[PDB]
């Protein structure tokens, strides 16, 4: 990501950056807002230790 | 101390209460289970103790609490 | 005449002073603050005060009725203070301590070696960490341990307690972490410790209740606090916890806590030291 | 039924309380409950408790049609697809 | 000093942790004093995992009463006596010898 | 304005000439008795002192409240942003039609006196599930099924583009539609060609967000949807892998299994309730049937149901000529002998094969693809 | 796993001895080393664990200098951190 | 000499007025009005001074008001965006090619 000039932006579902995405984001999808305004962008989700 | 009646639906306990309300001349407080149910934490002692106070303060006052298993669960 | 006109202007420092805190300076002689009442202002700086102290988060004396900067202010703070060690020593020694020596001289090597001799970590370069982390079964030796360290060191000692930050008026948690940061930065190579961190550093917020705001703005300011030090600073953070599975992941990268310590059940061998120490 | 399922302790039986309040205030007016099988089945609580801040709305629901002067000239009727899972003490006559 | 452990809650953000401070100052400063909770259960059951807000706070009082009794600074000439008719229910930490 | 809808004669008679010279002629004898009082008996400006003076009276400081309750005479309550609630009044030139409860209404500084209302701040869960543009081409990529298309179109298109035919003989339009089959068949390309296609709201929603971490959010959330979706316009609302809602559960859940049956009482309500539906479209998606409620799918609320079966050898042939349109295959490949590589091939794997051998083929910078990439491909592919 | 969702799938296997060995070039470079250390040796004494273990061997073999007080290390640290590590991963 | 010496008592004299707040715009509106929103009260709409253009208001901006009629006065410098929070948040350790084994 770094190698290519791409906004690296990763999710894990936790609670304290809920305030950085939207007051009460009630789906996911609301991510995309924030990400298409750095187009040339990449999600990165990592499998906790659960599985 | 106290009694507590008990047994199936449909039989006459509420209206021995209203009964007992009507015959009896002292005060009388009448009390559901889940109205003692409140939102915020702490505030739902608060107006046991109310109750039981203005009950004290006023000396014969009897009260009658209606589907107690809401609550003593 | 210039010499008697510039003395003329201090009429506006005698009684009407409110504390606040400075926050960013858009130009000369004009800047934005933030007043202990609860609000921000965008004011006019007074001139003849020297701008060499404005530091990021200096604390100022502002006019009462035009509002505006007039003094720079010396460090100040609040909460503990200092373990004036007067009644403060806990006279806990090390000798009485047995069996877990392996801890010790983890915490050794992690805490007071590099207070003293941080020439040698520079010289190897092993990045030495920022702070610890203790966890384990309720019993067996936390906060002795954190009591022979403050009665054994030669560094300055604040011990806090982790549900103390949230108070009745909103606002005091942030103010009262950054000034206990501040004094432990600007007073001396101090040690800063802290009891049962699972009062504030959490997983689950609800959006919604008002104190759970609170909250996340405490442990917010926490972060962006302990994150702002230069690896230059002599300051080493002790925090302990007993249930550790209920904690914030993102409390745990590195730069904010790089050594985990485990304080488990004695098996065979401690035992019998406990009891002839204790006997 | 699935509007008075709310996300905080105690609000039901509040949101019962309202309406029959609402209802009271006018003349003489009709309520109409749909899908009652959502709102109440039956008291069953064994081992954790489970399912009972809905037993409380319903006790609350219970509680406002009979004892120290029944709601008095409000009519009401229900409907539901499965009745077999209605709880004993709402069905007796008087309420139903 | 007598208190029931269910009447020192109240719905604001700081004052039910700062009551059982203000309780043990008070202790401290007339040294000769005993401390008797009734119904301990009330405020001193384990701590939830995944748990609710509003429920939290409670867990904070807790955990603060853990560090008032037996914590960084020792106590002197201060007793305490609790009851409870189901002591299953109590912290693993509370219960410490 | 539908001011006149009489242009029946839409032709060079004499009828539209009149009709259009006596609309004419009405609106400028009114124009001229609207302007006689205009030009005659003025007495002021009443042009720009009018809004001078009710900008005078209106503060340049203005904040902002929410309604809570209304009285008859021409007052109301609204609270501030602090918490206070008040008693003010209401100015005579708000226009006083809009005022709903709950609507931001603008205040004055001194006595707090109602003097505007505000618009609303759009909303920051309809541009999430609303569809802006067209995804891609229309039926004609489809091909192979050519008889669930019609009964689609039965279902969808008629209605809009011809309301004629319902009419001559009285009849209503089937009311939902469902599409089930074994995965990788066609189901989600058909609702990108039936959004593509149609000028109506196209509005989506996968089953598996219909379940929350909190206690009544998912009724909640099926609720504001179906108010959205009866608010904007004729529409149509696509819900796809909704039996996922009942085959898994997780641990994030608060409440049980319990909160999906009221999800569910909530559903059902709103698809089959009491109230005016108005004109709403719903499509269901889904690969295991036998899960699903019976009473959800229930005649008057879901009133067709499509299967898409395997594709037969003609169909893959015909699929194979579809994805390598835009492809320089070389004379050595041949497509018979791709046919009969599975005994159940889908139509997905047809795409990922031809997808993966034009990756190998650019591997090694070669324009043409081979025999041996195709080779590869379909034992890289399938065989795993 | 429908073949139409993922487009590339990408393995990566436990270091064997050369890319072990890589590693440990590639670690070992933020310490003051000592000319010659034979760094095969150390690569082939590690059974192909991780390639989070042979940074964690390289971060701890410096203690190991800094508890005798030095300003350089020796190979002696580099065998006596492997040991210690290696061993001290088979409890839990 | 004369110049600094009546600069500085006038300087003296004109620092007693009130100070200004700080607030952020939402969006703008028709005819020199904007919408904003200062954290310790609700939202207010204002109008622009003279010498500031609407176009130059981007919304999500920090701007300046003044006392008595809120009027909009300057643009402060900036805020910082939800992404750099987040991001800083998280502490991802960045990295490059040349830390590959392998
Ligand atoms: N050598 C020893 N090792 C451990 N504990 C000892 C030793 N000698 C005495 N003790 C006793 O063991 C207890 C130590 O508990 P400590 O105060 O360290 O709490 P902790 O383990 O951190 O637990 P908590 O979660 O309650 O804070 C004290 O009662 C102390 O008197
Ligand atoms: N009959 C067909 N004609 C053309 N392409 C097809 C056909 N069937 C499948 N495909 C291809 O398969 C891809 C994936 O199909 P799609 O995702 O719409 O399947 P589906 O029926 O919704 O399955 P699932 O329920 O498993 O998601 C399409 O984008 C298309 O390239
Ligand atoms: N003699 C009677 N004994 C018992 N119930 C009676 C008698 N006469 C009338 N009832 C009816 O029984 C009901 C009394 O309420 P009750 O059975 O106490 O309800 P619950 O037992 O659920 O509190 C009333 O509807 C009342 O009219
Ligand atoms: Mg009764
Ligand atoms: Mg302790
Ligand atoms: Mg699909």
């Amino acid at each position: 990501a770094h190698h290519t000039d791409c906004t690296f932006i990763r999710v894990s579902g936790s609670e304290l950056v809920q305030k950085f995405i939207g007051e009460g984001a009630r789906m996911v999808r609301e991510l995309f807002v924030m990400a298409r305004e750095h187009a040339p962008s990449i999600i990165f989700m990592d499998e906790i230790d659960s599985i | 101390k106290g009694v507590l009646m008990y047994g199936p639906p449909g039989t006459g306990k509420t209206l021995l209460a209203r009964a007992c309300a009507a015959q009896t001349k002292a005060t009388f407080l009448k009390l559901a289970g889940p109205q003692l149910v409140q939102m915020f934490i702490g505030d739902g002692a608060k107006l046991v103790r109310d109750a039981f106070a203005l009950a004290k303060e006023k000396a014969p006052s009897i009260i009658f609490i209606d589907e107690l298993d809401a609550i003593g669960t | 005449e210039f010499l008697h006109a510039q003395e003329e202007v201090k009429r506006i420092q005698s009684i009407p002073l409110v504390i606040g805190q400075f926050l960013e300076a858009v130009d000369q002689n004009t800047a934005i603050v933030g007043s202990t009442t609860g609000s921000n202002y965008y004011v006019r700086i007074l001139s003849t005060i020297d701008r060499e102290l404005l530091k990021p988060n200096a604390s100022v004396a502002l006019h009462k009725h035009s509002n505006a900067l007039v003094d720079v202010l010396p460090p100040e703070a609040d909460s503990s203070i200092m373990m004036l060690t007067s009644d403060q020593k806990p006279d806990v020694m090390y000798a009485d301590i047995g069996g877990m020596d392996i801890q010790k001289q983890e915490v050794r090597e992690a805490v007071e070696l590099p207070l003293t001799h941080f020439e040698l970590y520079k010289q190897i370069g092993i990045d030495p960490p920022r702070g610890v982390l203790m966890y384990g079964p309720p019993g067996c030796g936390k906060t002795m341990l954190a009591k022979a360290v403050a009665h054994h060191t030669t560094a300055a000692f604040i011990r806090v307690v982790g549900s103390e930050f949230v108070q009745k008026y909103l606002g005091e948690g942030p103010r009262m972490v950054r000034d206990v940061f501040r004094l432990a930065k600007e007073n001396a190579p101090a040690i800063i410790f802290i009891d049962e961190i699972d009062a504030i550093a959490t997983k689950r917020f609800d959006a919604q209740t008002g104190a759970d705001r609170e909250v996340q703005r405490i442990l917010l300011e926490l972060l962006n606090q302990m994150d702002g030090f230069d690896q230059n600073v002599n300051v080493k953070v002790i925090m302990a916890t007993n249930r550790a599975d209920t904690l914030d992941p993102a409390l745990l990268r590195p730069g904010r806590l790089d050594r985990k310590i485990e304080f488990p059940l004695p098996d065979r061998r401690q035992k019998r030291l406990i009891f002839s120490t204790i006997t | 039924g699935s509007e008075l399922v709310q996300k905080y302790v105690g609000e039901g039986a509040r949101m019962v309380r309202e309406l029959f309040e609402m209802a009271r205030t006018k003349k003489a007016c009709l309520i109409f409950f749909d899908e009652i099988d959502a709102i109440g089945g039956a008291r069953f609580d064994d081992g954790a408790g489970g399912d009972n801040e809905v037993q409380r709305t319903m006790l609350e629901l219970i509680n406002q049609l009979d004892g120290f002067d029944p709601r008095g000239n409000i009519k009401v009727l229900m409907a539901t697809n499965r009745p077999d899972t209605l709880d004993p003490a709402l069905m007796r006559p008087g309420r139903l | 000093l007598k208190v029931v452990s269910s009447s020192i809650v109240d719905k604001y953000i700081g004052e039910s942790a700062r009551l059982i401070r203000e309780m043990f100052n008070y202790a401290r400063d007339h040294q000769p004093c005993i401390i008797f909770m009734d119904e301990i259960d009330a405020i001193g059951g384990r701590r939830f995992s995944e748990g609710t807000s509003a429920d939290r706070e409670i867990q904070r009082t807790l955990m603060e009463l853990l560090n008032q009794m037996d914590g960084f600074d020792t106590l002197h000439r201060v007793k305490m006596i609790m009851a409870t008719n189901r002591p299953d229910t109590l912290d693993p930490a509370l219960l410490r010898p | 304005a539908s001011k006149l809808p009489l242009v029946t004669p839409h032709t060079q008679c004499r009828l539209k000439l009149l009709k259009l010279e006596r609309i004419k002629d009405y609106l400028l004898m009114e124009e001229e008795f609207i302007r006689n009082q205009e030009q005659m008996k003025p007495l002021e400006e009443k042009q720009e002192e009018e809004r001078s003076k009710v900008d005078d009276l209106r503060g340049t400081p203005m904040s902002v409240g929410t309604l809570e309750e209304i009285i008859d005479d021409n007052h109301a309550i609204v609270s501030t942003s602090v918490g206070s609630e008040h008693y003010v009044s209401i100015l005579s030139f708000v226009d006083k039609d809009l005022l709903e409860p709950g609507c931001s209404v603008l205040l004055n500084h001194k006595v707090h006196a109602v003097i505007g209302v505000l618009m609303d701040d759009t909303d920051p869960l309809v541009t999430v599930m609303k569809v802006e543009k067209a995804p891609q081409e229309t039926y004609a990529d489809i091909g192979g099924l050519d008889n669930q298309i019609q009964e689609i179109k039965e279902s969808v298109e008629l209605p809009l583009t011809h309301p004629e035919y319902y009419e001559e003989m009285g009849i209503k339009p089937p009311k939902g539609v469902i599409l089930y089959g074994p995965p990788g068949t066609g189901k989600t390309l058909l609702a990108k060609a039936v959004a593509n296609q149609t000028s109506a709201t196209f509005l989506r929603v996968v089953g598996s967000e219909l379940i929350q971490k909190y206690l009544g959010d998912g009724p909640k959330l099926v609720r504001e949807l179906f108010r959205v979706a009866e608010e904007h316009a004729p529409s149509i609302v696509f819900i796809d892998e909704i039996d996922a809602i009942g085959t898994k559960r997780y641990d994030s859940n608060s409440g049980g299994e319990r909160e999906i049956q009221r999800t569910m009482l909530e559903l059902l309500n709103q698809l089959d309730g009491f109230d005016s539906r108005g004109d709403v479209k719903v499509i269901m998606a889904t690969n295991r049937i036998e899960t699903l409620d019976p009473a959800l799918i229930r005649p008057g609320r879901i009133d067709r149901k499509i299967e898409f079966p395997l594709p037969d050898e003609k169909t893959k042939k015909r699929i194979f000529q579809i994805h390598t349109s835009r492809m320089t295959l070389a004379d050595d490949v041949t497509l018979d002998d791709l046919i009969m590589a599975k005994d159940d091939l889908s139509g997905a794997d047809i795409k990922a094969i031809c997808t993966e051998a034009g990756l190998m083929a650019l591997r090694e910078r070669r324009m043409k693809v081979t025999n041996e990439d195709f080779k590869k491909s379909k034992e890289n592919v399938l065989y795993k | 796993l429908r073949p139409g969702r993922i487009d590339r799938k990408i393995e990566f296997p436990p270091p064997n001895e050369e890319a072990r060995l890589d590693i440990l070039k590639i670690h070992s470079r933020k310490m003051n080393l000592t000319r010659g250390i034979n760094l095969r040796k150390i690569a082939e004494l590690m059974p192909g664990a991780s390639g989070a273990e042979v940074k964690g061997v390289c971060t701890e073999a410096g203690m190991y200098a800094l508890r005798e007080r030095r300003v350089h290390v020796t190979q002696e640290d580099f065998e006596m951190a492997v040991a210690k590590v290696m061993q001290k991963d088979s409890e839990k | 000499l004369n110049a600094k010496v009546r600069l500085l008592r006038e300087e003296l004299q004109l620092l007693q007025e009130q100070g200004s707040y700080v607030g952020e715009v939402v969006r703008a509106m028709d005819k020199k009005k904007v919408l904003v929103k200062v954290h310790p009260e609700g939202k207010f709409v204002v109008d622009v001074d003279k010498n500031i253009d609407i176009n130059d208001v981007t919304p999500n901006c920090r701007v300046a008001l003044r006392n008595d009629s809120y009027t909009l006065h300057k643009i402060l410098p900036n805020k910082v965006d939800p992404l750099v929070s987040l991001m800083m948040v998280e502490k991802v350790p960045d990295s490059t090619y040349e830390m590959i084994g392998g």
